[PDB]
């Protein structure tokens, strides 16, 4: 198993196409990237819950407000 | 003798290599580099 290791970061050393990680396969960009839109749009829609109470309105109409 | 001598070509020619974990014909059974891509 050792001398298999070393050969292995020997060849990878020699050859042009090795990985420049040996953190294998990766797969998880993609849960990154939803989690980060997810808390994104949750921040964006736990805002407007709070900034759209909307007591009332005031709007001027001819013939009665002016 | 000859075995000697032959084993004794060994040592020194294969021993310290890094590139001859075992035979070049039989590499087909090794596992593979997970480093190759």
């Amino acid at each position: 198993k050792l001398k298999l290791d070393a050969y292995h970061l020997l060849e990878a050393s020699q050859s042009e196409t090795a990985a420049k990680s040996a953190l294998s396969d990766l797969n998880w960009f993609s849960d990154l990237a939803d989690i980060y839109s997810g808390q994104q749009t949750m921040a964006e829609m736990d805002v407007a819950l709070k900034a759209q109470g909307e007591q009332k309105l005031s709007y001027p109409i001819q013939g009665k407000n002016i | 003798g000859k075995i000697h001598g032959a084993v004794w070509r060994m040592k020194h020619l294969f021993a310290t290599n890094f590139k001859m974990v075992g035979h070049p014909r039989y590499a087909y059974a090794l596992p593979k580099n997970p480093l190759l891509q």
